[PDB]
Formats: structure tokens, C-alpha cells, sequence
């Protein structure tokens, strides 16, 4: 046993290098409330990571010919005036890899669980473009959530976006929960092209209620085939910006592998709330709801990137449940209506039928999925093809 | 439930106890380990071997 | 099977804290071996020759209208100056800032020079009937040169009118073949703001009155008896002038103009201790082969850095200090 | 010669030329990211000038990657689109890459993206009724030939499969040229329809241009732009009859307020840009008909947070001839197509156009639906048993006219399973003049949900 | 060296330092007053960097006579407070000095009030039962024992007077330590509560940490995290399980608005900080329990305009195990404790945690109430009268559930005269099955106004 | 004085042709036409 | 520390001062009142109420 611990710091000793390369340094002129104005660094990069005294990480978003804004992603106490920033050289990017299956992460990939580093197969930049319309084929592969109200009103289908839409303690995580817990049998197969894997995004959320999803995962034994990229409520805006990307990412490695991904984003809300907060201190000016205007883009930018590739890509799938909060049960809002838009169908928990007894309390007749029968097995297509507005009427 | 609950803190207790007797053995390995690690360690720091 | 994996689990945690334990105990005694060999000055030369064999192996803020007119206003001054001696630069040169003292003062007429027109007679005249009689008359063609044409801020009205004087004693050290002494001496005024952060936050003539800081100024730095008189000249101009900038970095800037007016590029370098002269040859020839152009090295020698050299250059540093191996090492631990 | 970049803000970029060389307005400037992971070659559109040499760019690919004092470099032209019939059976980006098979375009003639609308002499209103087989849009809505239509609705009310739908009774049984712009809309829906399109053998005369959503704001404003070039191409080169859809077109107006506030632009109305009706009429007034050749433009329409009276529908409204409002409340009652019998409308629907028979039974619908709309109110509190009886039989006939309305589509059959069917016009006009007249009255409501006809209806009937 | 005040604009002061000296996020600075009638030392929290070694800090005490170039010297540290069981029996203020008597607390230890929150790894999720002793909160708002709770609502509707209630149930018999911060709230409550715990004998078992409304936002902003780095001290380094009453956390949201209004950041939606989320849980997320070492946590929390749909507490939902929300509807029937049973909620409330039978009592009375809230649309119109039986017998014993719920407070004592009274949990689950299954509609609705108990609504019905 | 005398000389000084220095979403900005 | 709500609607009809009673409160009060007022007006802020 001695040896294999003696060995790893052994090898890590021999193969530490000396060099040295011509790194180029700016110097921050304003900080506070998570961005930072670096002066200098001429050949940065837009989105590219920049890297602060205390091993903390930015990304530069603004590129004016005086500074560079950056957004501090982690603890922006320690961001004094006068700092050296380094350029990584690197855009926006997380490392990806299966050693990330079973552990909590930061937006940044980095582990918060308290377990060892995480041996990422590489790493993957946060903004590459979603498969285009030539690169995904027709959503067909069932994704049974075991919920008998989303499983045959509002299927979900392996490659497709199911927005689940509600106002608070409506059943939103537990509705994503199950969904994950019920990939148990499906992973035990050992066979890919029935194993889902899963990355819960934990935005905003106070830490507790991360450890309670990953409990119930833990109880249900999803751990083992389940990552958390957690950006609890304590980080600052940046990581509650980057999460979402970051957990699409990790989700996106497997995807273009020949692997079937489910992502879950809670709350994509929280995510234009941090956003926004990026935004408006970075002084941009804001849109409606004080918003950026941009934050489809972002909502957008982050949700098309699941798909159902073409066999030519390796046939694997990404499927993404969102989870908006709407404000005193309006539907009709800015965020929701945009997910909505951007999203492949809508699963509406009232929290007025949640307490009328309807547990999940789907609002069938606003919910709906646009796959329908084509994310079902031909027996529930068969005995509720018409289900979902039998119940409406 | 309650006899695999059971059963699994059991096991787990005779880890705590076994493991940690041999974490006890291998730290006594790793601290003679230290010297010549550490020797290698700043000789690459350095460079020039020393 | 929970059970099982959560006491593989336990193992791997326990392996874990094995290799911290055994990684940082590593690190510490390597960070004493390294700190403890590098202290001799023959390890310390060593290390920095070491340094130096690896290494041998390895108007910009101002927009389109202001650039061109700083352009052809340092034209026209080089075309004029040429044939000025250094009273003659002097002259220019004193005039220059007075002028620029009187437009930063009087904003309104700044704002009606600098305002770009189509047709520049309004321009000249203004400058001739205010001016005229009293500066010389080459001052007075470089102002009319830089006014006639067009410039994106008000400001860069004052900024042009200040490089061409900074320009003037620059002449008149390289007429008299004092650029090395004023370069060098220039550096040792940036050293010293540097070591006197309150001093230099003071001479901020925005603050208070040109005179007042000049005075400071010369009570506390010019006035010592062995500062070149062309370097005094200089930091007194650019200080009364200063317009908020932090003298420091005002010192720095006008150094590395003077030694881009000789075509040469400064490195700051710091370093555990002075290096040898044929340390300092080395480094300045890697350094030209790296960079392409002659490079000025100031040594800004500190033992903290407790080894090899660093560099910094325009935005590239080059990084060899024994502190940054010690960091490296201990952040890199699995 | 080249231009330098100065200053990147999100998908605008800031570029800074000679004196002598500043691009043109909507001129297309090429920038290089050589990072490994995002490397290419990035197209900006000048937007604005500045002043001091300074253009101001929207960037047609995202720009991260992108390095200040990159070179930047003009092409001298706006963006340029192939156009021909070779664009037909392929499918593009908005820069006319195209997408199915790379560099097929590359040696087609290229047609610059912006245009001026066709001159108002050569405009002439067009008055042909299409009849497209949905008992709503063929009864209430009668579609124009030659005309605009527009597929209104709130986040998620079935607007891409109503499109679909159209698509499939219109392009199917059509000899002409069609153009699809997924102008940032899901491209899953976009797949689906390629896909659709192949299979069916239609795809053939179907010129397909996609900009979709996981595309930076620039090519959401362009896209549109683009497959409207090829629309017009088609229109005035070939002599053509030609459909363009468009899904979806308030996606232009919501990329052009999305780098509104970084172009320097204040915002207005409840944060649009402030030239949110004179784009939007650059851009519609093109997809206009002149006499001689006819583009059936048919152009769903986003309504952001469910309001009808946001300024984006509430300006789109006016460059209609046809308007299919789809509701959120009718989606939830299950009465798909989801279509507001009520507050849709159609300029065709005239009785000197349409016959006066049509007319008479598709205002005496709209009564009977909006006599039933004001009774909503009272039989939801005082209850159906206190109305009049003629209010109590026409509210009987509402509800069996709106559940009637519905249809079982063919683009629906995932939706419901069942196949979908064509309803001719004359067999609508009669069956709702039989409701309205109450010949019907006596069935189930149940009877007329989700049915295609009067055979159709007697058959559920009987089945009930 | 010492610094140089710059600017002053309000409760925000600019001060410029050395070009190497610059102070760290959150040091203390100090600054003289020296205008006597209102001379003191001025203690500033550096909030940002400006730049030209400027940075911009927030006043604890109102900068009113502050003169521009005064000198700033930097403690070096960021503000910090006494803590120890000595702080125990004692009023403090937000920086930490005793207002019994001033001289105090000066030689022990000193906690920095700026403090990450535990990490990840040490979070467990806490599920065991805090039995109150409410109906209302036992029932339907079962309180989590070392979890979050939340008691929202507007202007009078009970919060202060559920805060000293839940301190007499459970801070008067708790086994160890008790801290409460007035965060923004009546100086003249902090003082009643002062003399309140003096009288119960709880005083010497609390302290007491208070940064009323008087005092400028900076220290409104952080007297909550004073009085939580007294609370972390007892829940880490001396083990004691502790209770944190926070009196009124929406004060922090509010002081942290007017601060980043004066601080030059562009406003949030409805004019709040852009940082709300952030400023919120870098406090909440503190407040959390570890594994080992519990932090029984009960904050009021304000909202404004009775509109529950503001940015504060709608992002301070997220960061609660219980929530107890007081609505105006509830108070104004005169239900004191004012709770909405169908808002509030609960994460313990499982089957799995409380139980079978009180999962399934709580469920029917919330199905009754929603039944009675969906009807009352009908009810304000026509009354009872006019629904169907079911519907007439479900209001009826939801008008006697709604009441029920009321219960006589120790608290609400001063109010009414009437002594409080305690329902344990197993009376509140056989009363509300009782009431349910329709047991109890023979007796007046009167009868369950304010009457905590089987045993005592029998007494009031004999009494009626 | 003197100063404010010469700006008021210079002020007083003032086809016109303007050169267009921003132009953009159908707003141009002329430099020069003093009697525009 | 309490507020006496005057409602428009009981000004009208002739009730002056129209104290609307129920959303009417003093909180700080109880304590500071004379005890024979207290005695006569207990039971009176009920009745109006009721
Ligand atoms: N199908 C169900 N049957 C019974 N109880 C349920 C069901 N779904 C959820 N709940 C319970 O209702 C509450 C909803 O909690 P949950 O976290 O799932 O909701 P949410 O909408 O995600 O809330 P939040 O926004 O606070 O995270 C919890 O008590 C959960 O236990
Ligand atoms: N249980 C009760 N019984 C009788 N009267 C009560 C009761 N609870 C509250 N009240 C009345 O309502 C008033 C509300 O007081 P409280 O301090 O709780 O108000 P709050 O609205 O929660 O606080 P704040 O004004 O700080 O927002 C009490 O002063 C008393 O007048
Ligand atoms: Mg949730
Ligand atoms: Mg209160």
C-alpha cells in the first residue's frame, strides 16, 4: 500500500518542470462586487481566463482599448488594485471526463465535495457552437421520468428540452430528482446506449438543499452515475453565470461520445438573476425587466446545445430540464415566456393543483411536449396518444 | 433494511478502525519517505541536481 | 453494495490524506533545501547564469485624428529643432509648457483650439493674436503646426503641445551627449518616487498649485547636489504639467521615452542580488535576440525573489524567480 | 489599408481603419480567431460609424477568441447570398455557407443581403382567397395568395406546428419555388422539417436558410435577411410564384434589440430598440408582392411575455394581410390549432371577395363566439341554468363551434396519433352554417373535438 | 500611511492612499469628526477599489461634519466583534461596542464579522421536528430543529410579536445559546425585548446585537453579520447549539440597496442592488448548520407593499427550511398568528419525517383551504348560499379549519389579556382529523377564535 | 482678459460645407455649417 | 408603534372621528393607559369590532 502513496508524489516530484515562458501580465485598476478592470494584457482574448494573485480565475469579458473587464469567478475579496493578472491563454473552458460522474463541482470543474482532484480526460471551452441542423436527428428514444403524468401527457425524450415551469415548493426538484433516480435500472445494463447520465446544476441554492439532492441521489444510488455542478448561493454572480455552461459542458463531452446526458438546471432563473447582477455591474445597459438584453442569447445559447446527434456523430443525446420559478404563478413573465420559446416543451406545476390533491400538479392544459408520441414506446402512444387533451377538456 | 443498516455501520466501524491501522503504518513509511522526496523535489527546483 | 462503496471511499479519502501529508512535508523540506543552498552568492550566480543559458534557448492611446496630428506635429519639430542649439531648445522648450500651462488654466480657449474645423484661419489667428508677442517664433510654428490640425479631445491639444517640450530637452541631452546620464538619472528619479509613495501621490498638481509642487520638488529631489541638471529640468516640466497622472508613473513614462527617442526597449529585472558584469552582458544580449531590439536592463535587485532573475518588458515577464518555482511546486501537489 | 480591432463588447466589435479606407454602411469586414479550439474566420457587418476612422461591427459568428488589434479586413460588399436554383434542396446559413454540403454555393452568383424594397408603382394588393384544408384559417382567416400571413402566438402555443402544417398543405400541392428562414427558432423543429421535407420529396423545391437561436445576435437580424434575398431572386429573376416562411421573424426585431444598448442606442418602449418599426419595415416591406410575381410570405410571430400589445406584434400587425392569432388560453381548453377565432382577422374576408355565403357564416361564427366570450363571465359565477334561453342555446352552439374550429392536423399526429385531414372550403362553409343554424345542436360536444368534417363528426357521434 | 478622505457623497466616503498602501475589501478605516457638537471616530468598510489607489468605503456612523482631507489610518483588519459566553447577557452594537456599559468586551477575543461560509463537505441536511407549540406552525410549517426559518409578511401583521413568541417556546427552555440581531428594526422593540428576556431570566443565556433603523445602512448592512459571527463562534468553537433570531432581515436587503445606490452601481429591477442574490446568500449561506454543531436560525422578513413578488423575498425564499408567510386576508379576520396556511410551507413536512397520520391531516386541511380560496370568487358575490353541498359543507369546515388555526399567544398576552396556551403536536393532528372528517361542524364558528386545544374549544363551545 | 477677448474674436469670426463625422440608424452628425 | 386608520367611508356617513376599528391598533399602548379607562374600554374594542 506504502508504495502506491510514496509513487504518486514520487512521479509527481520527477516530472515537475522548471520551465519558463514568456507570460504577459496586466495589472487591475478597479475592483469590487466580482469584476475586476485589468489594465494591460494586449493579446487577451474575449471570454479567455484570466488568471489572479490568489489562484483565483476571471474571465474577460468586455475588451475596451483601455481595460479589460473581467469577471471574477470565485472569492473577489482578495482582488486588491495593482494585483498582476495572467493570461491562461485559454477561453472559457472546464475540464470534462468521466472521473466527473459521482462528484460535486464548481462552475470552474474544480471539486467542492472535499474529495481528491478530479482526472479530467481533457478540457472542453464553454462556447462551442450546438449541432447544427444538419449534425441531429429526430428526437425517438424514450426518457422515462417514472412520473405517470409526464411519462404519458408531456413525454420526454432523449435529445429534447422539457421545461419544468412552476412557482416555488411546486415540485420542480422533485420532479428532476426522480427523473434522475429513475436512470438506476437503465445504467445497471452497462450498456451506453441505455445508460443516462446526469449532471444536476445547482444555482442559487443554499448548500443544504445541494447536499439534500445529493442524499436522495446518494439513497437511490444516482451518485454513481450523477454529477452536481453546484454554484450555491454563497459564490458570487460569476459562478451562478458560468454553472449552467459548465454543467452543459461536462454534459456535452459525454454527448459527442456516443453517450445519452441528462441536465438539470436549477434555476435557469437564478442563472439571469447572476446575469443580470454581471451585467449591470459591468455597466452594461439593461433591457426590459432590468434584465440584459441578451439574456435570451444567454438562455438560448445554453439550452440548444442538447441534442439528439446524427449517427454520424456517434448517435448520443443530450436532455435538458430546465426548472423556472415564476412569480405568483405567471406564466406569462419575460424569462419563463423566453425558456419557454427556447425550449421543446413545458411541464406547468400549479402550486393551486399542487394542494388540490394533483401531486406532481401538472397544469395539463399548459403543459405539453412537442415530441409527444415519438418520445413514448408504442404501447403508451397507443394507450394515451390522446391523453394529454382528453385531460384539458 | 434495519439488519442491512446494521450491518453496513458495522463495516463500516471495522474500517475505521483496520484502515486507520494501516494509515498509521503507511504514514511511518512515508515519513522516511520525506527526506529523499523532498531532496528531489527542490534538486528539480533548483536544477543542477542537489 | 452502498456500504461497500462507501468504504472504498473511505480508503481512497484515507489514501488521500497519506500523499497531502506526505506531499506537503516534501514540499516544506525542498522549500528549506532550496532556500538554505540559494542563500550562498555562489549558488545564487549560479542559479542566474542557469537562468540565463535557458533563456538564450528560448501615441498608443491616442485614436486615428490625434495619432496622425502628434505625427506630424513631432515631424515638424524635427524638421525644426535641427537647427536650434540648446538655448535654443531651452527656449522652446520653456514656452512649450508655458503654453500648455495656460491652456490647461484657460479651458475655454483650449476648447476653441482644439475644437477640429474644416478651415483653420480661424485657428491661426486666434493662436497669432494671443501668442505672437510672447514667445519666440519657432515655438509659435510648432503651435501653429499642432493646432491647425485636428484632434479627437481637447486634451490631446495639451498632450501634443507637452511631448513636443518633452522633446526639446530630449534634443537638447542628445545634442549635449547626456542621453545615457539622463536616461540613467531619470531611472534613479523613478526609483526614488517608487521608494516615496506619499511623495509621489503629492506632487499632483491638480491638486495644488504648479508652483508649489515645483517647489517640493526641488527641496526634495532636484535639489540634491549630484542630479544631472538636464534629468531636473525634465521631471520639473513633466510634474508642473502633470495633470493628475501619478509622478511615479509620469517619471517611468518619460524615461522609457527617452530611451525609445535613443530606440532602445527597458526591462525592469529583478534579482536575488547584483549580477555580474558579465551577467549584465548576457542578459542584455539574450534579452536584444528575444525582443529584436537593443534592451536597457535596470536591476530592481530584491531577496525575496531568493534565486533566479525575472523580467518584465512592455506586457511580457519572463518568470525564473526561485519564489515562483517554491509557489508553483506547492500549488501543484496533487 | 486594413482595419484594427479596438474595442469587443459581446457581438459588437469595434473597428479602427485609415483615414482614407472606413468601410461603408453594412459593408462585410472579415476578422481572423486563430485560437486552436474556436479558430475561424469571423464576418462583422459595420453597423454604425463613429467618427476618427472608427466603424462599429455586429458580429455575424460569436466572437470569443477574438484578440484586440486583430486585423480586420473589407470585402468591399455588404454580405452576399448565392441565389439561383441551385440554392434549391440545400440547406444555408445566413452567411450562405451551406450547411448539408460545404462550399456548394461558392461559385453561384452572389446577391448582396440589403435591398430596397419594391417601388409602390409596382405594388398592387392581391385578393385570391388560398385555401389551405383548416376549418379556422379557411373560414375565419382566409389566407391570401400572393399576400402576407402571419402565425401570432405567445411562448409555446404550437406556432412551429402550425407552420409545419401549412407548409405540408400549401408547399406539397404546390408547382412553384418555396424558402424557409428559421430565423432563431429551435433547430431541432428545423431538423424535423429537413428531415420532413426529404422524406415528402419536397425538399427538392424548398430552399432552406437557417439561423437558428444557438446563433449570436447577427445572424438571427440576417438570417432573415438572407433567405429573403433568395425569396426575391426568385421573385424577379425567374418570374416564380414563391413562398417564404419565416419562423420567426420577431427573432430579427429581438437580435436588433439585443445589441441596441451596445451600439449607443437609448432604449424605448419596454427596452426595444428604438428603430424597432423602421427595420422592421426594411425588412417586410421587402417580402411584398408585385404585380406579375407573387411571394406567399407566411411569417409566424413571437408575442414575448404573452401580451398582444407589446410593440413588436403590435408593429408587425401592420404588414399583414392575413393574421392567425394563436392564444395560450384556447391551448389550454385543448382546442388545438390553439387559433383565437376572435382576435385573428384576415383583409380577404370581405363579401365582395369571398361570396357573401362565406361571409355570412363566418360573421355569424364570430358572433356566436364573442356572445359567448361576454356570457363567460356570468355562467362561471351565477351558473349556465340563469341565462336566457336563447343566450343558453347559443351558448351550446359556442361551445360546439369552438371545439369544431379544431382539427386533427397532419404536422399533429404526434400530438394526438390519430392522421390528420383536409376540410375543403365549401364543406366548412356548410358544416358551420349548420352549427350556426343548429343542426347540430343535439350532439355530444365531445363529437365535434379534434374532427376533420362532417363525415368525420357523424362518425364520432356515432361512436359516442 | 494614512490615508486622505476624497469625496463624500452620504453614508459613502472616497479615500485616496499611498500608491502602495491600499487597504484590502472590508478593512476597517478610521476617520476623525471634529465639529463638536458631534465629534467621534468615524469607522469606515472599504467596499471597492476605484482605482488611483482610491477606494470607496461605506460609514458605520453618519458622516455628517466629515471634512474633506481628513486623515484615514486602516486598522489593517476588517471589522471586527467581542465574542465568548462573556458577549452572553449583553446589548451590542453593529461594530461590537456594549451599550450597557461601554467599557466591555474590549480584552476578549475578537472575531472578524467577514467570514467564508462552511464548506460544502461539512453541510447535512437537518429533518428533525422543532415542536413550537403552534397549531398552525406544528401542522402545516413543521419548524426544522438547526434548519432556516422564515417568518414573512408586511406592515403589522405579527412578524416581532411571532419572534418573541417562538423566543418564549423555544429560546426559554433551549439548552444553550441564544443570539438575536435587530437588523433595521424599532429601537424601542429592541429595548421591550431587552427587558423581556431580563424579566424571563433568558438574558444571561443571549446576546443581544442591535443595529436599529436610526443608524446610517452601513451598519443596518452589517449588525446581521456581527451578530452571526457571535452565533458561528458558539456553534463552532464552543459547541453549543445555538438559536439566531434575525429581526428584520429585509433591513440587510434594503441598507444594502441605499448602499449600492450611493456607491454608484446601476440599479436592479425595482431599484435594488444588482448584487441582491449575492449579498443575500453570502450572508445566509453562514447561517447553515454543520454536521456536528447545530444553528437554529428564525428571521423576520419584511415585504414591502405587501407585494411578495419583490426581488428581496423572493430571492430570501431560497435559503429557508420553513416559511411562514403573514398575510394582510388572515390578520384582518383577526386569525392572529396571521400565518397563509396555503403559502407557508415546509421542507420536513414529508411522510417520511412527520409521519403517516400528519402528513395526511395536514394535506386534507390545505385541500379544504385551497377548496375555500378557489371558491372565494363566488363567495364575495353570492355568498354560500349558492354552491353545491359538498362545496357548502367543505367551507363550512373551512371557515372552522381557518379559525382554528388561530391560537391564543404568551406573546399576544399584552395585547389581550388572555394567557397563551401550547397544543403539542399530537393534539393538533387528533383536532385537525376531528375537524376534517367533519366531527366538529355542528359547533359555532365563534367557538374556534384564538382557543388553542380540544379540552378548551369544548370550554368556549359550553361558554357559547 | 485678454484671453476672453480673443475667444470672443475667434467666436465673432464665424458655401458652408460640413463633413460628416457619425453617421448611423438614420442619424448623421455634420461637423461645420456654423449657420445651419 | 400603531396606527389610527381613519377611513373616508365612515367620514362621510357622519361617524367623525372616523376611527376604523379592527385595522386600527396601538401597539406601545395598553400599558400607558389610566386603569379606570382601561377598565371601562376592555370589552369596548370588541363590541365595535364584533
Ligand atoms: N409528487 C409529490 N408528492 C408528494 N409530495 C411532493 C411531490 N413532489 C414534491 N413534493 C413535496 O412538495 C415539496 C416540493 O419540494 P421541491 O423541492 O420538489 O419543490 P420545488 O418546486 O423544486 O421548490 P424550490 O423552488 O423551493 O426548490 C416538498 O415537500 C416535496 O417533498
Ligand atoms: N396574537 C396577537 N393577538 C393580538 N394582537 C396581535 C397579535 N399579534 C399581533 N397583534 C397586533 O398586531 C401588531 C403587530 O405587531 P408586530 O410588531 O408583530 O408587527 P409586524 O408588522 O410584524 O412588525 P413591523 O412593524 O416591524 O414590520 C401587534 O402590535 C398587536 O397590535
Ligand atoms: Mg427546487
Ligand atoms: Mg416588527
Amino acid at each position: 500500500s506504502a508504495a502506491d502513496i510514496e509513487g504518486a508524489i514520487e512521479d509527481y516530484v520527477s516530472s515537475f518542470s522548471a520551465d519558463t515562458e514568456r507570460e504577459e501580465i496586466g495589472t487591475v485598476i478597479d475592483a469590487g462586487d466580482g469584476i475586476a478592470h485589468v489594465e494591460g494584457l494586449p493579446s487577451v482574448m474575449t471570454q479567455e481566463l484570466l488568471e489572479f494573485p490568489g489562484g483565483v480565475l476571471g474571465v474577460a469579458l468586455n475588451l475596451d482599448e483601455h481595460s479589460v473587464g473581467a469577471v471574477i469567478l470565485g472569492e473577489f475579496e482578495k482582488i486588491e488594485e495593482g494585483q498582476q493578472v495572467k493570461r491562461t491563454g485559454e477561453v472559457l473552458s472546464v475540464p470534462v471526463g468521466d472521473a466527473f460522474l459521482g462528484r460535486v463541482v464548481n462552475p470552474l470543474g474544480q471539486p467542492i465535495d472535499g474529495q481528491g482532484d478530479i482526472a479530467a480526460e481533457t478540457r472542453r471551452a464553454l462556447e462551442l457552437q450546438a449541432p447544427s441542423v444538419v449534425q441531429r436527428q429526430s428526437v425517438s428514444e424514450p426518457l422515462q421520468t417514472g412520473i405517470k403524468a409526464i411519462d404519458a401527457m408531456t413525454p420526454i425524450g432523449r435529445g429534447q428540452r422539457q421545461l419544468i415551469i412552476g412557482d416555488r415548493k411546486t415540485g420542480k426538484t422533485a420532479v428532476c430528482v426522480d427523473t434522475i433516480l429513475n436512470q438506476r435500472e437503465a445504467w445497471l445494463t452497462g450498456d451506453p446506449k441505455q445508460q443516462v447520465r446526469c449532471v444536476y446544476v445547482a444555482i442559487g441554492q443554499k448548500g443544504t438543499t445541494i447536499a439534500s439532492v445529493k442524499r436522495a441521489l446518494e439513497e437511490g444510488g444516482a451518485m454513481e452515475y450523477t454529477t452536481i455542478v453546484a454554484a450555491p448561493a454563497s459564490d458570487a454572480a460569476g459562478f451562478k453565470w458560468l454553472a449552467p455552461y459548465t454543467g452543459s459542458a461536462i454534459g456535452q463531452h459525454w454527448m459527442y461520445n456516443g453517450k445519452h446526458v441528462l441536465i438539470v438546471f436549477d434555476d435557469l432563473s437564478k442563472q439571469a438573476d447572476a446575469y443580470r447582477a454581471i451585467s449591470l455591474l459591468l455597466r452594461r445597459p439593461p433591457g426590459r425587466e432590468a434584465f440584459p438584453g441578451d439574456v435570451f442569447y444567454l438562455h438560448s445559447r445554453l439550452l440548444e446545445r442538447c441534442a439528439k446527434l446524427s449517427d454520424e456523430l456517434g448517435g448520443g443525446s443530450m436532455t435538458g430540464l430546465p426548472i423556472i420559478e415564476t412569480k405568483a404563478n405567471d406564466i406569462s413573465a419575460f424569462i419563463p415566456t423566453n425558456v419557454i420559446s427556447i425550449t421543446d416543451g413545458q411541464c406547468f406545476l400549479e402550486s393551486d393543483l399542487f394542494n388540490q390533491g394533483v401531486r406532481p400538479a401538472i397544469n395539463v392544459g399548459v403543459s405539453v411536449s412537442r415530441v409527444g408520441g415519438a418520445a413514448q414506446i408504442k404501447a403508451m402512444k397507443e394507450v394515451a396518444g390522446s391523453l394529454r387533451l382528453d385531460l384539458s377538456q | 433494511r434495519a439488519q442491512a443498516s446494521g450491518e453496513v455501520a458495522q463495516t463500516l466501524t471495522q474500517a475505521d478502525q483496520q484502515l486507520s491501522a494501516q494509515g498509521d503504518q503507511v504514514r511511518s513509511g512515508l515519513e522516511s519517505s520525506v527526506d529523499g522526496l523532498s531532496a528531489k523535489l527542490a534538486s528539480r527546483i533548483l536544477g543542477v541536481d542537489v | 453494495a452502498q456500504g461497500a462503496q462507501q468504504i472504498q471511499l473511505m480508503r481512497q479519502q484515507l489514501i488521500r490524506q497519506l500523499r497531502t501529508g506526505l506531499g506537503a512535508e516534501a514540499v516544506n523540506k525542498a522549500a528549506e533545501i532550496v532556500r538554505a543552498h540559494v542563500a550562498d552568492p555562489q549558488a545564487q550566480s549560479a542559479t542566474v547564469d542557469r537562468f540565463l543559458s535557458e533563456l538564450e534557448q528560448m501615441t498608443s492611446r491616442l485614436r486615428a485624428a490625434s495619432r496622425q496630428s502628434l505625427a506630424a506635429l513631432v515631424e515638424k519639430f524635427d524638421s525644426v529643432a535641427g537647427g536650434l542649439d540648446a538655448d535654443g531648445l531651452t527656449n522652446l522648450a520653456d514656452e512649450l509648457a508655458s503654453v500648455a500651462k495656460l491652456l490647461l488654466s484657460e479651458t475655454a480657449l483650449n476648447k476653441h483650439l482644439a475644437e477640429p474645423t474644416d478651415d483653420s484661419a480661424p485657428k491661426v489667428r486666434l493662436l497669432e493674436r494671443l501668442l505672437s508677442d510672447k514667445v519666440s517664433a519657432t515655438t509659435l510654428d510648432l503651435l501653429r503646426t499642432a493646432v491647425s490640425n485636428r484632434w479627437s479631445t481637447e486634451s490631446n491639444l495639451i498632450d501634443a503641445v507637452e511631448h513636443t517640450a518633452r522633446l526639446a530637452l530630449l534634443k537638447r541631452a542628445e545634442i549635449a551627449g547626456e542621453v545615457d546620464e539622463v536616461e540613467e538619472q531619470l531611472f534613479r528619479f523613478g526609483r526614488v518616487l517608487d521608494a516615496e509613495p506619499r511623495l509621489s501621490a503629492l506632487l499632483s498638481d491638480y491638486t495644488t498649485p504648479a508652483e508649489g509642487r515645483v517647489a517640493l520638488l526641488d527641496k526634495a529631489l532636484t535639489g540634491r547636489p549630484g542630479v544631472n541638471q538636464t534629468a531636473a529640468a525634465l521631471l520639473s516640466q513633466t510634474v508642473g504639467l502633470l495633470r493628475g497622472e501619478r509622478a511615479d508613473e509620469a517619471v517611468i513614462d518619460l524615461a522609457e521615452l527617452a530611451v525609445s527617442r535613443r530606440g532602445e526597449v527597458v526591462a525592469h529585472v529583478s534579482a536575488a542580488a547584483e549580477l555580474s558584469d558579465a551577467q549584465r552582458t548576457r542578459l542584455t544580449e539574450v534579452l536584444s535576440r528575444i525582443y529584436g531590439r537593443p534592451v536597457s536592463v535596470q536591476l530592481h535587485v530584491d531577496p525575496e525573489l531568493l534565486g533566479g532573475l525575472s523580467i518584465t518588458v512592455g506586457d511580457e515577464v519572463i518568470d525564473g524567480s526561485i519564489a515562483s518555482r517554491l509557489a508553483a511546486a506547492q500549488t501543484g501537489l496533487p | 489599408t486594413a482595419g484594427r480591432v479596438v474595442r469587443i463588447t459581446g457581438p459588437v466589435v469595434d473597428v479602427e481603419f485609415p483615414r482614407g479606407s472606413v468601410p461603408e454602411l453594412f459593408n462585410a469586414l472579415h476578422a481572423e480567431i486563430t485560437f486552436g479550439a474556436l479558430a475561424k474566420t469571423l464576418t462583422l457587418e459595420v453597423a454604425q460609424h463613429l467618427g476618427d476612422s472608427l466603424v462599429r461591427c455586429i458580429s455575424m459568428q460569436p466572437t470569443d477568441g477574438l484578440v484586440r488589434g486583430v486585423e480586420v479586413t473589407d470585402t468591399g460588399a455588404s454580405i452576399s447570398v448565392p441565389v439561383g436554383d441551385g440554392v434549391k434542396g440545400h440547406v444555408f446559413n445566413a452567411l450562405g455557407d451551406c450547411l448539408d454540403d460545404p462550399g456548394y454555393g461558392k461559385d453561384f452568383e452572389h446577391w448582396s443581403i440589403h435591398r430596397k424594397p419594391p417601388a409602390f408603382s409596382d405594388l398592387e394588393p392581391r385578393t385570391e382567397m388560398l385555401e389551405t384544408g383548416l376549418k379556422v384559417v379557411d373560414l375565419l382567416t382566409p389566407y391570401v395568395r400572393g399576400g402576407k400571413i402571419a402565425l401570432f402566438g405567445g411562448a409555446g402555443v404550437g406556432k412551429t406546428v402550425l407552420i409545419q402544417e401549412m407548409i405540408n398543405r400549401i408547399a406539397r400541392n404546390f408547382g412553384g419555388t418555396s424558402v424557409f428562414a428559421g430565423v432563431g427558432e429551435r433547430t431541432r423543429e428545423g431538423n424535423d422539417l429537413w428531415v420532413e421535407l426529404a422524406d415528402a420529396n419536397v425538399l427538392k423545391d424548398t430552399a432552406l436558410v437557417f439561423g437558428q437561436m444557438d446563433e449570436p445576435p447577427g445572424t438571427r437580424m440576417r438570417v432573415a435577411l438572407s433567405a429573403l434575398t433568395m425569396a426575391e431572386f426568385f421573385r424577379d429573376e425567374q418570374g416564380q410564384d414563391v413562398l417564404l416562411f419565416i419562423d420567426n421573424i420577431f427573432r430579427f426585431t429581438q437580435a436588433g434589440s439585443e445589441v441596441s444598448t451596445l451600439l449607443g442606442r437609448m432604449p424605448s418602449a419596454v427596452g426595444y430598440q428604438p428603430t424597432l418599426a423602421d427595420e422592421m419595415g426594411e425588412l417586410q416591406e421587402r417580402i411584398t408582392s408585385t404585380r406579375g410575381r407573387s411571394i406567399t410570405s407566411m411569417q409566424a410571430v413571437y408575442v414575448p411575455a404573452d401580451d398582444y400589445t407589446d410593440p413588436a406584434p403590435a408593429t408587425t400587425f401592420a404588414h399583414l394581410d392575413a393574421t392567425t392569432e394563436l392564444s395560450r388560453a384556447v391551448f389550454s381548453k385543448g382546442i388545438f390549432p390553439a387559433v383565437d377565432p376572435l382576435a385573428s382577422s384576415s383583409t380577404i374576408l370581405d363579401p365582395a371577395i369571398v361570396g357573401d355565403e362565406h361571409y355570412r357564416v363566418a360573421q355569424e361564427v364570430i358572433r356566436i363566439l364573442q356572445r359567448y366570450k361576454d356570457l363567460q363571465d356570468i355562467i362561471a359565477i351565477l351558473g349556465i341554468d340563469e341565462l336566457s334561453e336563447e343566450d343558453k342555446q347559443l351558448v351550446n352552439r359556442a361551445r360546439r363551434i369552438e371545439r369544431f374550429l379544431s382539427q386533427n392536423m397532419m404536422a399533429a399526429e404526434q400530438f394526438t396519433g390519430q392522421p390528420g385531414s383536409t376540410v375543403p372550403l365549401k364543406e366548412t362553409i356548410e358544416a358551420f352554417d349548420k352549427l350556426t343554424k343548429g343542426e347540430f345542436d343535439h350532439l355530444p360536444e365531445q363529437a365535434f373535438f379534434l374532427i376533420g368534417g362532417l363525415d368525420d363528426l357523424a362518425k364520432k357521434a356515432e361512436s359516442l
